[PDB]
């Protein structure tokens, strides 16, 4: 089975569903700021 | 249309920000940022008008400033709708000098293209005047953002103002008794203690690119949102950062194909960043807007105002339940 461990910086994107767009966006590097 | 423009604009923009502190979480909403700028277009004429939309990413060949103003009504129509779970909302507002003249054709503009409301603010008592805007961007983000404007010059004529309000919940929520604490790796050998989130055997959009060496996942919210997380590989982040254009994007939302996921960890956290994006602007074309050359007549009628700042202020929730996210830019603009 797969696992996906979110524990080094990531991107987060939302985006609409049915829609090629972003509303927000994010480069996490430290979570603790 | 207007999309194509956001997304190009958006990795534009990220990359300036990125540059400007290379080891800081960068947060921020394109929409936002974009909106407030066409808004102020609106009264912008000759190069200081060019330079905005070609700053936004339009092709103006391609599409012409009526269009432009045309596509941000239909948005602003479009992304009001707070109710089915989902709460999202965008508001736009001008806070003018009492007694100062704008021209009739700038207002109504303002009134039905941008929604924008208009307040005559007093300027000349600060204090009284930023609580005002800081107020109503306070009330507008849900007590989310309250100190978007720190300071105002007393040569201030007027401040536009956007915002962004988000609220979602995960289609599938996380389970707060499977979160604890673990490793959040800064470097390879520094790291963080953070409350870890776990998901077990769930079916969702994944696609793991060989080529970036990055893994894509989508987790959607209860509506038409999705947000979608780019893991890259140990020390591969600045990488996938050169790559971060909108046919890279628009590849991966492509590829994403339903795949069963034994577990899942996403850290939960609560981020802010507080911007001053006129290093930004600058970088990316808009100049004049800036100068003492400013083409803001179209305001007004006179050639007498110029933008002395632009701010945007970020605000991310990421928890159990769903996402809360809250942004908002300010345009100060001053006496010329």
């Amino acid at each position: 089975g797969t696992i996906v461990r979110f524990n080094r910086p990531f991107l987060m994107i939302i985006v609409p569903t049915d829609t090629q767009n972003i509303f927000f966006m994010s480069k996490v590097t430290n979570p603790k700021q | 249309g207007l999309a194509s423009a956001n997304v190009d604009f958006a990795f534009s923009l990220y990359k300036q920000l990125v540059l400007k502190a290379p080891d800081k979480n960068v947060i921020f909403s394109p929409l936002s940022i974009s909106t407030a700028l066409a808004f102020l277009s609106l009264g912008a004429h000759n190069t200081t008008l060019t330079e905005i939309l070609k700053g936004l990413k339009f092709n103006l060949t391609e599409t012409s400033e009526a269009e432009i103003h045309q596509s941000f009504q239909h948005l602003l129509r479009t992304l009001n709708q707070s109710s089915d779970e989902l709460q999202l909302s965008m508001g736009n507002a001008m806070f003018v000098k009492e007694q100062l003249s704008l021209l009739d054709r700038f207002t109504e503009d303002a009134k039905r293209l941008y929604g924008s409301e208009a307040f005559a603010t007093d300027f000349q008592d600060s204090a009284a005047a930023k609580k005002l805007i800081n107020d109503y961007v306070k009330n507008g983000t849900r007590g989310k953002i309250t100190d978007l404007i720190k300071d105002l010059d007393s040569q201030t004529m007027m401040v536009l103002v956007n915002y962004i309000f988000f609220k979602a919940k995960w289609e599938m929520p996380f389970d707060p008794q499977d979160t604890h604490q673990s490793r959040f790796y800064l470097s390879k050998k520094k790291w963080v203690m953070v409350p870890m989130m776990s998901l077990h055997h769930l079916t969702i959009p994944y696609f793991r690119d060989e080529e970036l060496s990055c893994t894509v996942v989508e987790l959607k919210y209860t509506g038409n949102a999705s947000a979608l997380f780019i893991l890259p590989d140990q020390d591969k982040m600045e990488e996938v950062e050169a790559m971060l254009l909108p046919e890279t994007l628009k590849r991966w939302r492509d590829s994403l194909e339903f795949r069963e996921i034994g577990e899942l960890y996403l850290p939960k956290f609560s981020i802010s960043r507080d911007y001053n994006l006129n290093d930004i602007l600058l970088q990316l074309g808009i100049e004049e807007a800036f100068t003492s050359k400013a083409d803001l007549s179209g305001i007004t009628g006179a050639r007498n105002l110029a933008v002395s700042q632009v701010v945007h202020k970020a605000v991310l929730d990421v928890f159990e339940e769903g996402t809360e996210a809250s942004r908002a830019t300010a345009v100060k603009i001053t006496l010329l």
